[PDB]
């Protein structure tokens, strides 16, 4: 696994999104050690409340405590190993096992067992098979995580120099709501397609989308047939230590919404960064309403503006369960909300018209790193290569002047490659000592 | 005929209703002519004449709505977040724009020629109570996509739709509703007209 | 219209005589009864209203199997043992236990509600030429099974009925067969109303 | 109803012209006998009857014609060379080949059995405008085949016939031809009849 | 393999429910070297007769000989390797293979080669290339088992302490007949997932069929809900060396069976019970109208009194084809044994309203042991354990006083466990030497 | 991989039909490193003419250049790997990909590149970035094969005796031409299992065939029911260094097509042989009218008389694309050519009713190599072993005077282990010295 990644993440080889045994190896370490992406609290408001998420490929239970918390569990029996809870969404403080009859609470403790008194007695001990617990649980700004790693940074120090971008919108717009259910589809394409995807790819808009931009004139008819680069300007790249990146669009608030979403929502967002820019200035109140597009390290991306939260739930190595939400300002009129949720989907859920597009894209390149001569071609990563910067005085973490540019895919695969060359957190960080020179 | 939801327990009040609508409304000539619309409609889809299908078969006043509903407990009261994401939930100009996208030739996605094939059948119809001129119309659709030599999806539907009467004897889609019977389609997505 | 088994070497005596009987027995009118019948029928099914199929489409006397066929070598006359097993063969009663087992709140399988669509094609019926209160009728049907986020299955099926007029002017199932295609189905399990 | 082929940009003029026919040519009473014909022509194929199908269903100057075509671009001109081969394209002596072979003790493929099962819809029909004997007929069809305990094939098609009238009543098949919708099938084989 | 299974079969890897490496290596030595059912005779009555059964995922020919005896080949030309025979059962004095036209003998003996004096003649030698022939056949009251391993022990030996349960109604009851042809689904479990139910999982019937018992009202309505053992008695569990074993449900000869087959049934074993305790004694006489759960390892299962056998035929890691067939005592009425047979499939067949609630159970269970965090959780075996004797002086093997408990899993994990960590037979008896201790 | 073929190719384990990881094996020698069919100069007879091919499981672009020669690349972008060309043919000058717009010559090289000025500058060179391309493109009269590895032999040598078998049909008779398109259909059965049935099979014909003989009396009626050789002689089989080989059948030019074929064919045939024989001699004008039945190694088969052209294109160790052509001679009349092509697909296209037969053979054969038990039986391949010669005065090669026989497959599987033992095309040659003896 050593050298599928090359120096600053410039080429990548085909393999990676079509090789069964380095799918196993990336349950591994990719997702057993990172920070896998669960909810919202605006979809388990109340105590009770609970979703059922994946992490990687396990099933996890998040369930809203009593106290207010959130914690997790994997969604196995501790008896014989049965799955314990089929809805996707609910509320209950309880959850019985239809095999034996075992009951345990919302808290994940072993309750009830049937026959616990006749045929147990001290043969069982219930403090010892409590739901296996995911050990690390973390939110920023209402978007919980999980990892099954103790040994993870903080998940705000894992999202590195990307906070900073995500804050005008995540922060300081005056909260999000996540808005359920998902869209769910599976697409027989490596979980790492869409990712690279997302985490960097302005190039396709203009050239995979041509005909979703002309019919429903999305303000990215601008790069159009990659002709012209926006009047706005070439926009940024970024990205980060622990592999989070994304690309800024100025003033692409609307997004890939068509022209129906784009004179409400740009008035919305107008006034909003009017009374930002007094709080936390031009630069970012501008980037509150500009159109990020982006990965949160590994399987996790967003779109901002055109609001869509994404993940990339693996299968198997040609084989991904693709979840799209919209979100929300939690202050736009109840009627924009519905009709940014409805616009979402209708643009990249899963009877979109523009995800339709970026199928055969993934697909194909997934299906290629399968076949033997065709999985030793390098990917290339190389716009923009020799021009990014770190410490820039307004704009943290590694930074290129063009969101039509490779910056973020060299640096989420350069966090890829750390990670699958290392055996814990320790091995990573020193793989990653000089990430940015 | 009618059901009683309190002994049948599995059968939503909407779904009970719905059956008596239909049954009480069965008539024979207005079941061979909503037969031949239907057959009409899905000629016109598989050869992919979107545009004259949104001109003739769709009315200005369209919802097209197609519904993935979310897996929840029949049992579990409490949770009354919104159940439902719309795949679809088009008015006129939504189709349009996705008719246009359909015939662009920079829709990469189309070349080589998509293949489609509708299977339509248990036609019911009933004329409203109300509005005469709208016709309420079930059917079942087994929707079969070909392409790229070894690319073959199945969509598989219900569609409850209202029909209207024009003036001159057209007849126009005003509502088409699917509640998508699989949670998670296997499909690579659902960019088709159901 | 009679087909030559002498000739036909692939037909069976039963399926031959039984070609004869529908084509005979054709009449536009049944035709259509029969067609709103089984609609009607397959719809109820679909929203799983078990009890009002079992009380109005289901007759006192019915008789309710399902078959799957060893597969023999059409040569292999000497061994004579059984060749079906039955996989159902239901009498009113035991349809009953079905049905309750369906809807008790504690059937675990049930949960989240499970989505049936039901194609039903390819009508045939004929008056019995004896008793002309029973319908003969010849139906074929896609079954599409959903559960559970990313459980599909299909089901395929000629079901072979003979229904009876009701004073009043219903019509009740009295026998249905089904010679199950699959021998070994890649289904789970076959746990529908075929 | 007409499609105007420059707005609707993926419909070939062949399948514009067609869907015109078979708009005007709409007969209730034609569609009640054409569906008639083809579910007596779709069970006797189920059940294997293969002489009785080529001798009453199927005329003498039969050409009977399955292509496959070759994925091309939409926007590629130049390349002219030919763009289908023919799965099948049989005159009545080609069929009667086809069928011994089906009959014939020692076709170790039909040893057990196989099973058959033909799902017939949207039967449309027109009278020919010049020779009003002629009947021309689109219906889709889903065939399902199954075997050796485990093997399942399904086919989906769209069959343009020509059936004519003969003198005494009967209708035989003068032309079938089936565009096949997957390039490459994932079915072993298309030896069935669509 | 060394840690899959613990000490006393007290816990299990969810994994061995998933692991496809571990499949391959179940074929090697379980498969290969274990007792597997074939057929009844009452299945292959005559000389000719034929059936094809399934040996782990190989196919063979199990015919009866002219002289009554009955031989098992690989289904398998020695040709080219094409499948030789296409029927499920039959009659034929010889096997024509379609490819070549080699003649094999119903006794495995290649006769008749085309050509072979005008191409072959001394090219070929006939009595070098029979069927390859399964070397160990054996029956038990008629069922009939084979083997791929020479070294294995007899038939009976294997049975262990598990024959004396079964011979009340397998031998003592004057003949059972098997009702063929099986009912035959496939299920997306593995193998072990079934074997382990059916071997010993009374604690599952109150709760997993609760809305069956509700419905049918079966003799099992007693447990429902698991709030109350039956008023018969907790029942029995054993196991024995070789990993075969079941539990006792005191009297409940009608078993998962509905109400309207309990006063016929109940009337015929009442009155041949009677009988029996004369020649074999009352605690005999009684456990032949008693319903016994259990699997003769490793992968056939049967029900006594609701009388069914099941083959759990492996396919792959997480995909069985499940065999059941109903068998019946010979002196039954005809009608009796129809409505027998009929009954078996409603309750547990591939439309039977009980099998259809185990289907989420078994293929949950086998599903998580593929995951990769889920699949290192432990099922376990404690049900009972602590309280299991050995050399009681009614009850022989290792005996538990419940049929609702977990001594038979664990006997069925201890020899699964002592076989996978072994090359042969003599390496299984030296791993199993203190097997009850 | 060593012993998985016997000594002279006498005997093969059926594993090799079925083993998952010898077809990676596969890939990496056989596929890698021999000549592979890709089209005929009639089906990319135009300048940017191209057709869409398989080598193994990759895909190749192959493209009549400007200058009228023939190169062929890896259907493959190099910037992220997406699939470049969805046609199967057409006429293009250049491909541009769908993702970001890279363009390329039909010569491979990539010529245009989307915002190249504005955003790459000298980021990008393009000449480092052409179309990965088949090494080694040659054609035998107007046949074209590619092969991977640029130390393979000439195709004239590689073909080695068996081009002498050839010439009168391929060279001969004034040109041939390939009808397009091919019939497509899966197949679930080992790429081998088609290979050794064409090299060799006329043992086959008359006993999977009988029933088909018998319906379209077909000249190959004569052996029907392997009862009498035909009453030509026995034929000719012969195979040769590098694997390839074929049966020669005398006199039947009308092969495996019905007697609505035989006169008008015969006729043609027989005209031409007069022609023939004053050019080429008696015998290999008789050679010409003949029917032949080869396989060029590994993947590419064909009849000659019922003239037909196949490539056994591998998915998997079970599941194979097959690929059916016809050809024609160039001087046939236009309706004979259309009448043989779609006789061709009658008999062995997929709805052809003769390949129809087949399929059992094939997939059950691939099948049994899957299961434990089954794959350690061997195939043997003795038919006229024994009896074979070489350095004939007459006919070249290693050569059997029947073509009901196994010379030809004896050296598909000598040359197959040769291959699989061996790094390199060195090795190949070292461990083939003696091939013949
Ligand atoms: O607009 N988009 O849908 C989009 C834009 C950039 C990257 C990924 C998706
Ligand atoms: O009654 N049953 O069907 C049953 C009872 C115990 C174990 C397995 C099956
Ligand atoms: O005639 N055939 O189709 C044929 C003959 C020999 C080998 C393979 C095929
Ligand atoms: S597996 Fe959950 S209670 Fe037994
Ligand atoms: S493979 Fe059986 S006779 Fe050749
Ligand atoms: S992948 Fe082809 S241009 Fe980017
Ligand atoms: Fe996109
Ligand atoms: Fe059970
Ligand atoms: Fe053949
Ligand atoms: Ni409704
Ligand atoms: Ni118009
Ligand atoms: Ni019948
Ligand atoms: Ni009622
Ligand atoms: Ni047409
Ligand atoms: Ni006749």
């Amino acid at each position: 696994y050593q050298n599928l990644v090359s120096e600053a993440g410039l080429t990548q080889k085909l393999l990676i999104h079509g090789d069964k045994e380095l799918f196993q190896h990336e349950l591994k370490t990719i997702f057993a050690r990172n920070w896998l992406f669960l909810t919202h609290d605006s979809l388990i408001p109340s105590p009770g409340d609970y979703v059922k998420a994946k992490m990687g490929v396990d099933e996890v239970i998040v369930s809203r405590q009593n106290d207010g918390s959130v914690r997790a569990f994997l969604n196995v029996c501790r008896h014989r190993g049965k799955t314990l809870v089929h809805a996707e969404a609910g509320n209950a403080k309880g959850f019985v096992c239809g095999y034996h009859g075992w009951g345990y609470g919302s808290n994940g403790e072993l309750q009830s067992v049937p026959f616990e008194k006749e045929l147990y007695g001290d043969a069982i001990k219930k403090k010892c098979l409590g739901l296996k617990e995911v050990p690390r649980i973390e939110s920023f700004h209402g978007f919980i995580y999980g990892c099954f790693d103790a040994e993870a940074p903080p998940l705000i120090d894992y999202l590195g120099d990307a906070a900073w971008y995500l804050e005008p919108t995540f922060k300081y717009s005056g909260g999000l709501e996540l808005v359920g259910p998902p869209g769910k589809v599976v697409v027989k394409a490596n979980w790492k397609s869409f990712a690279e995807n997302f985490v960097g790819d302005g190039y396709h808009v203009g050239w995979t989308h041509a005909a979703a931009l002309r019919a429903g004139q999305s303000v990215f008819s601008s790069i159009a047939g990659n002709a012209k680069l926006p009047p706005e300007g070439a926009g940024l790249q970024m990205t980060s230590k622990y592999g989070s990146g994304m690309g800024v669009f100025w003033g692409y608030y609307s997004g890939n919404f068509s022209a129906d979403m784009i004179p409400d929502l740009m008035a919305f967002g107008a006034a909003k960064q009017e009374k930002l820019a007094k709080e936390i200035g031009d630069v970012r109140a501008r980037i509150y309403r500009s159109f990020l597009n982006g990965t949160i390290f590994p399987n996790n991306s967003f779109l901002t503006g055109s609001a869509a939260f994404r993940v990339w739930n693996p299968i198997d190595e040609n084989t991904t369960e693709v979840w799209t939400y919209a979100f929300v300002e939690k202050d736009m009129p109840e009627d924009l909300k519905r009709r940014v949720a409805d616009a979402v989907q209708r643009s990249i859920g899963p009877a979109g018209f523009w995800e339709s597009d970026d199928n055969e894209n993934m697909e194909t390149m997934s299906q290629n790193g399968k076949k033997y001569q065709s999985s030793n071609i390098d990917q290339i990563a190389s716009l923009g290569f020799g021009k990014d910067v770190y410490g820039d005085e307004c704009y943290p973490g590694v930074v290129g002047k063009s969101a039509i540019g490779e910056t973020s895919y060299r640096g989420f695969y350069r966090a890829y490659q750390a990670h699958i060359s290392s055996s814990n957190w320790a091995e990573f960080e020193n793989a990653s000592r000089n990430w940015h020179i | 005929m009618m059901i009683n939801t309190q002994e049948d327990k599995l059968v939503s009040a909407h779904d009970a209703e719905e059956f008596h609508r239909f049954f009480v409304g069965h008539d024979s000539d207005l079941q061979q002519e909503v037969t031949t619309l239907l057959t009409r409609e899905a000629h016109l889809l598989d050869i992919q004449a979107y545009k004259a299908w949104l001109e003739h078969f769709v009315a200005p006043e369209i919802k097209y709505q197609v519904i993935s509903r979310e897996l929840r407990s029949t049992s579990e009261r409490r949770y009354q977040l919104n159940d439902a994401v719309n795949l679809y939930n088009e008015n006129y100009q939504q189709l349009k724009v996705r008719v246009e996208h359909q015939m662009d030739p920079q829709n990469w996605a189309n070349n080589p020629k998509i293949r489609f094939t509708r299977f339509v059948t248990n036609v019911t119809a009933a004329k409203d109570k109300s509005a005469p001129e709208i016709l309420h119309v079930r059917s079942n659709l087994i929707l079969h996509r070909a392409r790229r030599e070894n690319q073959v999806d199945v969509f598989y539907a219900t569609r409850e739709d209202k029909w209207k009467r024009i003036e001159g004897g057209g007849i126009k889609l005003v509502e088409r509703f699917v509640d998508y019977p699989e949670r998670i389609p296997q499909t690579h997505n659902l960019l088709v007209f159901l």
